[PDB]
């Protein structure tokens, strides 16, 4: 005689998944949709290679820390890597105005082209080669930032400067300058003769006037003196005008912005891996087709979607026993 | 078994069946063996494939997290920043986990459904000409040859037959 | 058919039925025709109406988006602003789409359920006095007049009757 | 009744049953009474307990709201702050309410399922030796003593018996 | 003999909907819950009509751009429309302090009542009718903002001003003033005699002191000079005190705020439609009972809830074939 | 003959719950997961007791409002309670720089230890006991803030002050100071002789120079004069340097921060209950095992998760009739 039966698949897979009502339920086929693996390396993002400041901050890079010459001229970059606590920041103590806002601009640029907008030679009536500290040493000898220039008196005289400058390029200039805040009145005359000074700076948009604050402060890097830096963006066809009678750390090199685009500033301790990816996190890169990952929320490139879980498995088959 | 078929009235699964999700085992005079229902198995493939790609599509613009840095006197907006980025990352992490748990259950019950509906497709043919055993099998009041079965699987089955 | 009724064992739907979602077609000696079950059809109306207004009510305070403008040195909080407003608009857009897909399925299966439960209401009355055809119909071992049926639909059906 | 068992074909519930969710009432010669199925009732306990603790676990890191104060010229970020904290509190409030409504339904249907699957466990034993009444009961074509039933409940039931 | 059958509805509707497991599934009845249609017009919101600056910004409106007289006196409004890039902003180049914060206040006001708080006549010892530029032309002739007044020297003399002003109304005053930043020392004496000046301003809450920044700047609208505007809110029963010896663009008209309430600033290129709605977006208005819409996130009035989808259909009926 | 039946539970519970498709559906067993009950009291959080300023703000506390002596010395606290509108704020009118940021720091501290860093005695060449107003009355007599000290001229002379101060503790100091803004030139000489003054202040990080703004202002608390307060955080081993020739409200007591940790500033009208909890909201405390509550979003301690609903009931049993 004959019977006939109806039944389903079972097999040799050990792979549990979860439902709303029961956990660790073994099934036949199961798909994993969470990627949990990186390569622990900092890669190029599609062939264009990152800017990895090493022990430099953005400030030391942009201003020209003489410990930062690796980055005197930096090619087009895909994203930037800064350490948590870069050792080479402001070697002469002070501050950098609107610093996080400028770091925010940087997350939207892929290429600067440094250009010299006022030659160190062009300074006829002031000294422009004696503006150097021990707090900014270059190879043991007293140096200073390369991109700005610390002008001082010549022949016991700081005649008032009027330097204008017209951006005739097709690109915005990032332009940096600063003021020097002396430690005392004696220092102020030793350096600039005139006891009472200022720096005015104007564009179409910027209208500032800076006076230095002479004052006793704690020592940092050996000094009680401070340097305070300011920056602006020069629009194509606009001029920047500087007039000052002392304490003026004049620009010398500025940056053309020749590639805005999508970038990021990554805080990471890692260093250049020598690879290529389409998706980068600060603890390594990801090569995965998975729609999700749980590595790290800050990410750049064509990326799986970050998620906090350590386990996402989707059931395809049926119950197995 | 929400539908009571899988691990319900049928006991285990058929290790031997290597051709589809569901099907048959027959115990007749020309041979014995296994077949799988294209109709239902294929319909289920289409099912979960569609489920997967709709889950993936439902979360393909989600929430990107850009880096903003704050200084020392900006601890309030820095916190605001942090707790908003965190907060989103948390609701999206919940959504993924929740959606997965639900769709897993509704999927297991889906396969179960497909079984009980196959069992009903056959049962609604062999009305008199077989008896329901109780473990998903039908004993025949006649003789059923390989070719009788091909009529069964494709569900065109000839009822014009006696009984006793 | 998750419950296997709709497009499962019943083939198509009854174009002719213009009175409710589900019901009957009878093929007797005083006439032929269609009727719809108030009990079940009305219960389903109450069903989806409640579904709709609970979906609408569940999302009636959601997220409004006020306009804030930022200047040129406020690109960080301007971005923060943008990505938070965007981000919310995205999770609420997901929620609506997701909730809809789910409730659509659970609703189709709801109607299917209602059918199979109607078919069971009748079947659990005509036990001996009819045979299950296989396509959702019962052939009568007696004669069933218009008035016999009215007893059926309203489910008070007189079983005190022979069989053969 | 989505599965049509609870409040479907069985009418009410058994006030008398104080031992589990589901079970039996028997009407035999040595006694009458109620018993509850450990197998199914216990499986359901495990069910909803798991449901509860997964709902609680799914929302155990959620969104905390820290207090930030803003001054008089910070009405924009103060609003931003407010509407982000509000906004989160709203999507999390939705999620809780939504998740609850869904799991409530899927739970009621779960219990219903368990009933219809119990009714099927018995029915798939007493095939010939009883008749389906229609309200969830089986009338016996034999005599069934207390000990016959213990064989039933634990589902090992001896079919080797005649019929008429 | 007799049979009896059980079955469901099918009909002649072509309307697919989507589930989690299958797409484009045809059904009998289906409800649409997404509204995708506007009227492309800017309407009144329940009978109270919008303020549509045309080519004016808020700054030109509030300060009195002489190209902005359409809005010399503006009735109660329901919401405001500004273009992306209004042509009539600050005609004399400069800036407007805390501008986005004041735009934020405006989103919470429906009615100003301009009132004159210091008559142009009241200025006995300065000239108050010669303070006009070509950068602010009114009908070809050199004009200037109407709501403020550019005082200058008289009889080669700018005696120091002390003007106090007490808000005796039941409403907050919005009060605007400014400082003029000259191009050079020559200009400063030509205009105000005294080489060294200031403007102090105090209320219960505000305690400022402004000094003008003389400086060379690029030309905007013909000028290297700048005008910088400041604003405050005067509390009912408080006074504002002004003392200055030059460079002081004094107020003349202020605004009483006589209806705070719910409003918005809409950026839109559109113009007055001549209709009425209960819900407005910047690309047109909505008349719909639908609970959702996908038109535009910024919205004012009794509004469907914005959603990014282009399709939301809810199943009512059952499967059809 | 025998039958046998199959059936489910019904009982005497009246407890409805809700599904997606039907409301108010009665069931057998139901669990409540929303907590809706507080004790209307302000409690200790696990045995460590709150700081409840009563009619004091943080500013009056920290600066030493002479109406605020309850809080001269405040023990370790678990969280702080401020009223919506504290009556004892700045008794001499003025402002407190970066005030919300300092309130934000406070939400991260549980204990200050007030220490005297410059004795009122230490002032040899200025008067330090006549710096008192009627706007800061202590028991009817003219007083002033306790933590700062309002120095004035002595023997018709305010010689320029140079006070340095080195934080040699293991903890950060919160250090407060201020400047006095006079009402007129007459007042300025009456108080400090020298017509033209300043206060410079430097640390490793802070480099400011303050000049007072002499100006006519409306009266607040009887005065047109203003006091403006500034604060800093001194790092362990850093110094703060003060140099001034007038208008200098010098510090006298500072705060060591000896317990950073998790705290909050609660706005509440309530007062000390005398109880203990593990979870506190500003309208009362919660003792509940529930996973959710709908009391108030701002919360501190081991807390149920806030939710806006007034009803969350989870079905355990089955349908009942
Ligand atoms: C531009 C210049 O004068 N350079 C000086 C420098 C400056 O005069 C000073 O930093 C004021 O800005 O002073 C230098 O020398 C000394 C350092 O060798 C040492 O670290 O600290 C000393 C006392 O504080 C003193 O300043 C310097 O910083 O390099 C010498 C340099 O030529
Ligand atoms: C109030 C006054 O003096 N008005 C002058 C105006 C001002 O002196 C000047 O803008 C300083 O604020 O100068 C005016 O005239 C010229 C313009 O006709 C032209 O656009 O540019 C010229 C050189 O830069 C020059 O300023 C003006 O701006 O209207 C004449 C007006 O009476
Ligand atoms: C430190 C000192 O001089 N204290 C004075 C005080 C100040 O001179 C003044 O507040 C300038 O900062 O002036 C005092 O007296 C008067 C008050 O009694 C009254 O409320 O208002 C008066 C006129 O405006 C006047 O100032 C004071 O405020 O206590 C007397 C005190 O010794
Ligand atoms: C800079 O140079 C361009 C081109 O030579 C000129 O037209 C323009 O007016 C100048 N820009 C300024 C602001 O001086
Ligand atoms: C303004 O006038 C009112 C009413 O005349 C007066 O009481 C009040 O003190 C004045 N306000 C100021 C700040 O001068
Ligand atoms: C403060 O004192 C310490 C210990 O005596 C000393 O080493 C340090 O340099 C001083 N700090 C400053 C900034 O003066």
């Amino acid at each position: 005689q004959d019977q006939i039966c109806i039944g389903y698949h079972a097999n040799n897979s050990t792979e549990q998944v979860d439902t709303i009502m029961e956990k660790n339920v073994t099934v036949t086929h199961a798909q994993d949709i969470l990627e949990k693996t990186h390569n622990g390396k900092l890669c190029d993002l599609d062939g264009v290679k990152p800017l990895i400041l090493r022990d430099c901050s953005v400030a030391g890079w942009l201003l020209g820390n003489p410990m930062c010459d690796e980055f005197i001229n930096v090619p087009e970059w895909s994203y930037i890597v800064e350490k948590a606590n870069p050792t080479n920041d402001l070697c002469y103590p002070g501050s950098f105005n609107d610093y996080e806002e400028l770091k925010y601009l940087l997350s939207r640029i892929n290429h600067f082209e440094k250009i010299q907008i006022i030659p160190k030679s062009s300074w006829s009536d002031h000294e422009a080669s004696s503006g150097v500290s021990s707090a900014c040493p270059y190879l043991g000898s007293p140096s200073f930032f390369r991109n700005v220039v610390w002008l001082i008196k010549k022949n016991s005289a700081y005649p008032t400067i009027k330097k204008s400058y017209n951006n005739t390029n097709q690109e915005d200039l990032l332009v940096l300058w600063g003021i020097h805040h002396p430690n005392d009145a004696a220092e102020q005359t030793r350096l600039y003769q005139n006891p009472t000074t200022y720096i005015s700076i104007g564009t179409s948009t910027l209208n500032q006037r800076l006076v230095p604050k002479i004052a006793t402060r704690s020592k940092v890097n050996g000094l009680s003196s401070r340097m305070e830096f300011f920056w602006t963006i020069l629009k194509p066809n606009d001029a920047i005008n500087f007039e000052s009678n002392g304490n003026f750390i004049a620009p010398e090199y500025a940056y053309k912005i020749v590639k805005k685009g999508d970038s990021a500033i990554m805080k990471s301790e890692l260093e250049y891996g020598n690879c290529n990816t389409k998706c980068q996190t600060p603890m390594g890169a990801i090569n995965s087709s998975m729609p999700f990952h749980n590595i790290h929320p800050l990410t750049i490139g064509e990326c799986p979607k970050y998620v906090k879980s350590n386990r996402l498995v989707l059931a395809t088959g049926l119950r197995n026993s | 078994g929400l539908f009571g078929a899988i691990a319900g009235f049928i006991e285990g699964g058929w290790q031997g069946m290597v051709d589809g999700w569901y099907g048959y085992h027959h115990s007749n005079e020309q041979g014995s063996g296994y077949a799988a229902d294209k109709e239902s198995t294929q319909k289920a493939i289409d099912g979960v494939t569609n489920k997967v790609n709709s889950i993936i599509d439902k979360m393909n613009t989600q929430f990107e997290a850009v880096g903003r840095e704050f200084n020392n006197l900006e601890r309030r907006i820095e916190n605001l920043n942090k707790k908003m980025e965190d907060g989103f990352l948390d609701v999206w992490t919940y959504n993924a986990e929740l959606l997965v748990l639900m769709e897993n259950e509704r999927t297991l019950d889906f396969h179960d459904s497909n079984v009980k509906n196959l069992y009903d497709k056959v049962r609604l043919q062999l009305r008199d000409n077989a008896k329901e055993l109780g473990n998903g099998c039908f004993e025949f009041y006649h003789k059923c040859d390989n070719e009788c079965m091909e009529s069964i699987r494709n569900g065109t089955y000839n009822y014009p037959q006696y009984s006793e």
